C-alpha cells in the first residue's frame, strides 16, 4: 500500500500569501497518477487536482501542482478567504487507493490571549448524581493552549474533555471547552475548584477558580 | 509502476483507418484486462471505445465499435474506423488490469492521430 | 448537472447490518466506476471499496474485507454498500464517489452518517451555565445520542458571539457538548438568554433558561 506522508501538518499564513504543500509518497507513484482535494468543514471533498498537475474544471489558476515519482506539491499562488480548508493528497493508480493525512491551511493573525470563564455545576445537575465543571478558554489565537485541572490543588488526570472550535470566520481565532467529570459524591468532598491556562499569548498562567458554594 | 506506451503520431488511412499498438508493463501477471481509448480535446475526455479480454484470449470489441483490436500478451493493437478530418485529434491508451490483484491503471500519453484524406 | 445522493445513513447496533444506498444522476452511470470512501470524526478519508463498470469486480480495503459488500443495479442507476459485522470503528461519514475517465474521484456524494455503537438513543439533558459576577454564559448539552443535535439562542435572535462546540464522545457511550456565549454585564438584569436545543433523532426540543 502507497503510504503517503503530507507536510506540514498546518500552515499559519496570512491571505494574499503563498502556501506551498507538499505529498511524499512511500514508493514511486504511477505516472504522476496522484491527486489533491479540498475540503472545508461539513462538505465533501472536491478535487482540485488530477494527474499531479492538471486542473479539474472550474478550478481557479491559483491553484497548480507539480512533482514527480515520490515527492509532490501543490502550490497555491495567493490565498483568498475561500482557500483556507484542509488538502488531501491522493494516489488513485493501483489498489488500495490511498489518501495523504491531509495538510490544515489556516489564517495566521496576531496573537491573542484567552479570556477565562470557570462555570461550577448547575444546581439541578447536583440534583441527579453527576457535576460538570466547565472551563471556557474564549476567542485565542494561536490554537496551542493548555490547561490543567486543580481540585484543592491537586492537580487531575483522565476526568476530563477538550473540545476545540473551528477558527472564527470573522476573527480567525479559536475557543476551547474543558469539561471536567466528578461524582456528586466526589465533588462534594473538595472546595477550591480551580482551572489554570497557558497560552502563548499569557505572560503567565491565568487561573481560574471558584469554591463551593459561593 | 503500471505505465503504458503507445506512439506519438499515426496518419490515418485513406479510408479513415487508424491504428495503433500500446503494450504496457505490469510488475504482476493479471489475467482480466480492460482497454479504453479516450479522445482528449483539450478541457474535455470522451470515450472512443472500450473492451474486456482475458489473457491470452481474443480481443473482441462486443460493443458493436469501430474498435477492432488483436491481443498479444501484454499488448494490444487497437484499429479504429469510420475516422474523418474533424476526428483528428489525441487519442489516450487507458488499461485496466483488474485480476489477480491489486487493481492497476496506467494512462497513456496519447497518440496523436492526423486524418486528411 | 452530475449529483450523488446518498441514503441509508443510521445507527446499528455493533454485528449487525446496514446498507448504504447511492443515486446517481446527470451521466451514463454504466459508463463509470464507483467508490465508497468514509471519514471518521475528526479524521481524514479512508476509501472503502471500488466496483468496476458492470460490476463484476469489486475490491476491498483491508479494514473491510470479509465483511463489506459494494454492488450496483445500472438499470436503476444506483450504487449499494452492504455492510454486515459492523463494528464501533467503522462509524463515519460515508462518501460516495464516482471514478474520472481518467482516474481520480471527480464527482462525490453528500456523505451520510452512520453511527455504530450499543448505545440507546436519548433525548439530552440541558443544564445551564449561569454567568458568575462583558460576560459568558451557556448551556451543557449531555447525554444524548446519537448526532447530531443542534443549538440556538434566543430562537436566532442572538448569533454574534455564540460558539457551539464540537461534541465529545463520554466513555458512558452518550454523547455531550456546550454552546457558549458572551455577552455585556449590563445586559444582565435586562435582556434573557435561552438556549433552544433540537435533538432530530430522539425527536426531542428543550429549551433552557440560563439565569445569575
Ligand atoms: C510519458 O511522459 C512522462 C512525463 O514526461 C515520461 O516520464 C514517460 O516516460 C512518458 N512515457 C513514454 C512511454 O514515453
Ligand atoms: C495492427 O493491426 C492492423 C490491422 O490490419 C495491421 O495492418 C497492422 O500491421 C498491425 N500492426 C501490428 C504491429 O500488429
Amino acid at each position: 500500500e502507497i503510504v503517503l506522508t503530507q507536510s506540514p501538518g498546518t500552515l499559519s499564513l496570512s491571505p494574499g500569501e503563498r502556501a506551498t504543500l507538499s505529498c511524499r509518497a512511500s514508493q514511486e507513484v504511477g505516472e504522476s497518477e496522484l491527486a489533491w482535494y479540498q475540503q472545508k468543514p461539513g462538505q465533501a471533498p472536491r478535487l482540485l487536482i488530477y494527474g499531479a498537475f492538471s486542473r479539474a474544471t472550474g478550478i481557479p489558476d491559483r491553484f497548480s501542482g507539480s512533482g514527480s515519482g515520490t515527492d509532490f506539491t501543490l502550490t497555491i499562488s495567493r490565498l483568498e478567504p475561500e482557500d483556507f480548508a484542509v488538502y488531501y493528497c491522493q494516489q488513485y493508480g493501483s489498489s488500495p487507493w490511498t489518501f495523504g493525512q491531509g495538510t490544515k491551511v489556516e489564517i495566521k493573525r496576531t496573537v491573542a490571549a484567552p479570556s477565562v470563564f470557570i462555570f461550577p455545576p448547575s444546581d439541578e445537575q447536583l440534583k441527579s448524581g453527576t457535576a460538570s465543571v466547565v472551563c471556557l478558554l474564549n476567542n485565542f489565537y494561536p490554537r496551542e493552549a493548555k490547561v490543567q485541572w486543580k481540585v484543592d490543588n491537586a492537580l487531575q488526570s483522565g476526568n476530563s474533555q477538550e473540545s476545540v472550535t473551528e477558527q472564527d470566520s470573522k476573527d480567525s481565532t479559536y475557543s476551547l471547552s474543558s469539561t471536567l467529570t466528578l461524582s456528586k459524591a466526589d465533588y462534594e468532598k473538595h472546595k477550591v475548584y480551580a482551572c489554570e491556562v497557558t497560552h502563548q499569548g499569557l505572560s503567565s498562567p491565568v487561573t481560574k477558580s471558584f469554591n463551593r458554594g459561593e | 509502476a503500471m505505465h503504458v506506451a503507445q506512439p506519438a503520431v499515426v496518419l490515418a488511412s485513406s479510408r479513415g483507418i487508424a491504428s495503433f499498438v500500446c503494450e504496457y508493463a505490469s510488475p504482476g501477471k493479471a489475467t482480466e484486462v480492460r482497454v479504453t481509448v479516450l479522445r482528449q480535446a483539450d478541457s474535455q475526455v470522451t470515450e472512443v471505445c472500450a473492451a474486456t479480454y482475458m489473457m491470452g484470449n481474443e480481443l473482441t470489441f462486443l460493443d458493436d465499435s469501430i474498435c477492432t483490436g488483436t491481443s498479444s500478451g501484454n499488448q494490444v493493437n487497437l484499429t479504429i474506423q469510420g475516422l474523418r478530418a474533424m476526428d483528428t485529434g489525441l487519442y489516450i491508451c487507458k488499461v485496466e488490469l483488474m485480476y489477480p490483484p491489486p487493481y492497476y491503471l496506467g494512462i497513456g500519453n496519447g497518440t496523436q492521430i492526423y486524418v486528411i484524406d | 448537472q452530475v449529483q450523488l445522493v446518498e441514503s441509508g445513513g443510521g445507527v446499528v447496533q455493533p454485528g449487525r447490518s446496514l446498507r448504504l444506498s447511492c443515486a446517481a444522476s446527470g451521466f451514463t452511470f454504466s459508463h463509470y466506476t464507483m467508490h465508497w470512501v468514509r471519514q471518521a470524526p475528526g479524521k481524514g478519508l479512508e476509501w472503502v471499496t471500488f466496483i468496476s463498470y458492470d460490476g463484476h469486480n469489486k475490491y476491498y480495503a483491508d479494514s473491510v474485507k470479509g465483511r463489506f459488500t459494494i454492488s450496483r443495479d445500472n438499470s436503476k442507476n444506483t450504487l449499494y454498500l452492504q455492510m454486515n459485522s459492523l463494528r464501533a470503528e467503522d462509524t463515519a461519514i460515508y462518501y460516495c464517489a464516482r471514478t474520472g475517465w481518467l482516474g481520480p474521484f471527480d464527482y462525490w456524494g453528500q456523505g451520510t452518517l452512520v453511527t455504530v455503537s450499543s448505545a440507546s438513543t436519548k433525548g439530552p439533558s440541558v443544564f445551564p451555565l449561569a454567568p458568575s459576577s462583558t460576560a459568558a454564559l451557556g448551556c451543557l448539552v449531555k447525554d444524548y445520542f446519537p448526532e447530531p443535535v443542534t443549538v440556538s439562542w434566543n430562537s436566532g435572535a442572538l448569533t454574534s458571539g455564540v460558539h457551539t462546540f464540537p461534541a465529545v464522545l463520554q466513555s458512558s457511550g452518550l454523547y455531550s457538548l456546550s454552546s457558549v456565549v458572551t455577552v455585556p454585564s449590563s445586559s444582565l438584569g435586562t435582556q434573557t438568554y435561552i438556549c433552544n436545543v433540537n435533538h432530530k433523532p430522539s425527536n426531542t426540543k428543550v429549551d433552557k433558561r440560563v439565569e445569575p
